[PDB]
């Protein structure tokens, strides 16, 4: 499939309101209509949202959906503990033979402490590992809440495509949340560009380190 | 009125063929693009593929290579086979009815989800590395060891044979598309220590019988 783009986390207190965005392309949003679900562990997705507004019977009308050209948003008003799931945008993409594409996905909290951003450290290959013919670089994130992030990769300033492993964020001993992420490169990769950088994104903060071969 | 039902078996054999089956009723075999999407735990939705009852198939080019459906509309079923499974495929694997054209008025229709989980009794032993420590003032150090590509779960790690608690911070493990693991341990330290305490990171891998004393050192 192809990125239909969302927040890592949206959060509020009890009764208030909370919005989702969904960025997408001329492919995708730009041909095509929107679908939202809700995600819980465990069980297939809910259907939440169909054809940019529409509810499916069973669905509460605090659920609204709206659309622009290549952009749609998800609002979720008077928010509830029972709406705390994750929630994902998706939508057909008329690239190859046609894709269904589903967002990154957005986790909904109800905020029980306050907010904390978190903290990058980034570790560059080790010569060792070069030695055996390998290159990993290992980006730490530590002491956020809510417990949701997302982790993106450049190769000097651009995006990189492959290689990437993320793990799940996990409760710490004091209910913060930690995460890893992982790119995986060939020592030519690492020692050809300039710098790699780990950028990290939560809530109303980015945070991104960044490591060279020199 | 329109119910699917996935079916197959919950608990697999690594390497083999994962293969499901969706039950349509309620609904014509020609009414939808019959599709499989898999949350594997922690990780976002996938789609992976989807199948028209003619035969018409689009399949994720991620998975393209080990990957093939089918549907029988004698049966009003349609399946999947995934080929040369890790424990990367364990996942919540889903069947739906979606409306390619939304000529549907009720949009797509949704099964219930499984939980497959791919087995293997095979094992293999970490790769440890250095992470070590730059060259860090003013105050504290961060180094560490990384521990890559191993199997099964679990791994532990020590830091000097257990004397060094404090400051140790070691971070959940990250599964791979290979369907192997690898985790870091970090511990911080005092930046006046480096020239003289000695850091050992010791990696225990019972499943593989393994065990590797790595030690930290500037640079």
């Amino acid at each position: 499939q192809s990125v239909l783009t969302q927040p890592p986390s949206a959060s509020g207190t009890p009764g208030q309101r909370v919005t989702i965005s969904c960025s997408g392309s001329r492919s995708n949003l730009g041909r095509n209509t929107v679908n939202w679900y809700q995600q819980l562990p465990g069980v297939a997705p809910k259907l939440l949202i169909y054809s940019n507004n529409r509810r499916p019977s069973g669905v509460p009308d605090r659920f609204s959906g709206s659309k622009s050209d290549t952009s749609a948003s998800l609002a979720i008003s008077g928010l509830q503990s029972e709406d705390e799931a994750d929630y994902f945008c998706a939508a057909w993409d008329d690239s190859l033979n046609g894709l269904y594409v589903f967002g990154t996905g957005t986790k909904v909290t109800v905020l029980g402490q306050p907010k904390a951003a978190p903290s990058v450290t980034l570790f560059p290959p080790s010569s060792e590992e070069l030695q055996a013919n390998k290159a990993t670089l290992v980006c730490l994130i530590s002491d956020f809440y809510p417990g949701a992030v997302t982790v993106a990769w450049k190769a000097d300033s651009s995006p990189v495509k492959a290689g990437v492993e993320t793990t799940t964020p996990s409760k710490q001993s004091n209910n913060k949340y930690a995460a890893s992420s992982y790119l995986s490169l060939t020592p030519e990769q690492w020692k050809s560009h300039r710098s790699y950088s780990c950028q990290v994104t939560h809530e109303g903060s980015t945070v991104e380190k960044t490591v060279a071969p020199t | 009125q329109v119910q699917l039902q996935e079916s197959g078996p919950g608990l697999v054999k690594s390497s083999e063929t994962l293969s499901l089956s969706c039950t349509v009723s309620g609904a014509s075999i020609s009414n939808f693009y019959w599709s499989w999407v898999r949350q594997p735990p922690g990780k976002g939705l996938e789609w992976m593929g989807s199948i028209y009852y003619t035969g018409t198939i689009t399949y994720n080019p991620s998975l393209k290579s080990r990957l093939t459906m089918s549907v029988d509309t004698s049966k009003n079923q349609f399946s999947l086979k995934l080929n040369s499974v890790t424990a990367a495929d364990t996942a919540v694997y889903s069947c739906a009815g979606l409306d390619r054209f939304n000529w549907n008025d009720e949009g797509d229709c949704w099964g219930q989800g499984t939980l497959v989980t791919v087995f293997s009794a095979s094992t293999k032993g970490p790769s440890v590395f250095p992470l070590a420590p730059s060259s860090t003032s003013g105050g504290t150090a961060a180094l560490g060891c990384l521990v890559k590509d191993y199997f099964p779960e679990p791994v532990t790690v020590s830091w000097n044979s257990g004397a060094l608690t404090s400051g140790v911070h070691t971070f959940p493990a990250v599964l791979q598309s290979s369907g192997l693991y690898s985790l870091s341990s970090v511990v911080t330290v005092p930046s006046s220590s480096l020239g003289t305490q000695t850091y050992i990171c010791n990696v225990n891998h019972k499943p593989s019988n393994t065990k590797v004393d790595k030690k930290v050192e500037p640079k």
